[PDB]
């Protein structure tokens, strides 16, 4: 790893027992099967600008 | 904001305008539907605690366009370590009386995790600072929300790159410097409490709070911001707690 380039995570990174790493997302987001990407699960997720996202 | 630009309407949707008796007091940041992060110093001279209003979806102070949502501030939470009239621990957590309704013009900014903020966000060079504060030192305040892109610097570098002034406050581990030393661009006294927002992989995060400086855009000086990463746990614990009677609450820190 989390120390190195955020463990490849788009949002949050947790280090585990060994060379194990779990990416996580802020509430209003879900982790994709790539285990790194965060996709919104709500209409207005935090830190996204609707008029820019809709353009 | 000195040397910035108008934030196009809806592009700073987490920006809060705090009012006391209808008068501009400070800025703030919406972090979810009922919580706002501002600066503790904003509340040093408040006696009329029931006249404290937070406005979301605000852009132009001369017109009502219908996207503005105002809420009574039910609680102001300040760390026990903050001393009124001083600079250290300059943070406040505000609980709105009713939630705001999220729309295209009202969206919260992400309060990041501590580790992510220290290990990744602290190294993003540039971040945005915003408010309806002074357009110049000894100037008029803005009618439209202003935004400025500022670079972050390490405290050793901030101290050595700054003009040595007498009785000047220390830059603690609860602060960071951001901005320009050439006297052209800075946040200002009326921007206090406002967001210092950092972009990382398509998402914006709260990393700082407009706190203090020596004048506005003063040669040899940078803006000083509350280092939000130091308060993540303190903020999270409070958001999970039940409201308490009384507007002002002092909460133990750490
Ligand atoms: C903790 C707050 O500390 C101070 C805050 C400000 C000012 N905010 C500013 C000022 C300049 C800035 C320049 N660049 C970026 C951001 C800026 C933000 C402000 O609040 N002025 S004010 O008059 O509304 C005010 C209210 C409560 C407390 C204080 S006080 N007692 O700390 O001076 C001042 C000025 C001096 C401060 O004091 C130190 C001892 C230099
Ligand atoms: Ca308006």
């Amino acid at each position: 790893i989390c120390v190195n380039e955020n463990g490849g995570c788009e949002q949050y990174c947790s280090d585990h027992t060994g060379t194990k790493r779990s990416c996580r997302c802020h509430e209003g987001y879900s982790l994709l099967a790539d285990g790194v990407s965060c996709t919104p699960t709500v209409e207005y997720p935090c830190g996204k600008i609707p008029i820019l996202e809709k353009r | 904001i000195v040397g910035g630009k108008v934030c196009p309407k809806g592009e700073c949707p987490w920006q809060v305008l705090l009012l006391v008796n209808g008068a501009q007091l400070c800025g703030g940041t919406l972090i979810n539907t009922i919580w706002v992060v501002s600066a503790a110093h904003c509340f040093d001279k408040i006696k009329n605690w029931r006249n404290l209003i937070a406005v979301l979806g605000e852009h132009d102070l001369s017109e009502h366009d219908g996207d503005e949502q105002s809420r009574r501030v039910a609680q102001v939470i300040i760390p026990s370590t903050y001393v009124p009239g001083t600079t250290n621990h300059d943070i406040a957590l505000l609980r709105l009386h009713q939630p705001v309704v999220l729309t295209d013009h009202v969206v919260p900014l992400c309060l990041p995790e501590r580790t992510f903020s220290e290990r990744t966000l602290a190294f993003v060079r540039f971040s945005l600072v915003s408010g309806w504060g002074q357009l110049l030192d000894r100037g008029a305040t803005a009618l439209e929300l202003m935004v400025l892109n500022v670079p972050r610097l390490m405290t050793q570098d901030c101290l050595q790159q700054s003009r040595k002034v007498g009785d000047s406050p220390n830059i603690t581990e609860y602060m960071f410097c951001a901005g320009y030393s050439d006297g052209s661009k800075d946040s200002c006294k009326g921007d206090s409490g406002g967001p210092h927002a950092t972009h990382y992989r398509g998402t914006w995060y709260l990393t700082g709070i407009v706190s203090w400086g020596q004048g506005c855009a003063t040669v040899g000086h940078f803006g000083v911001y509350t280092r939000v990463s130091q308060y993540i746990e303190w903020l999270q614990k409070l958001m999970r707690s039940e409201p308490r009677p009384g507007v002002l609450l002092r909460a133990p820190f750490p």
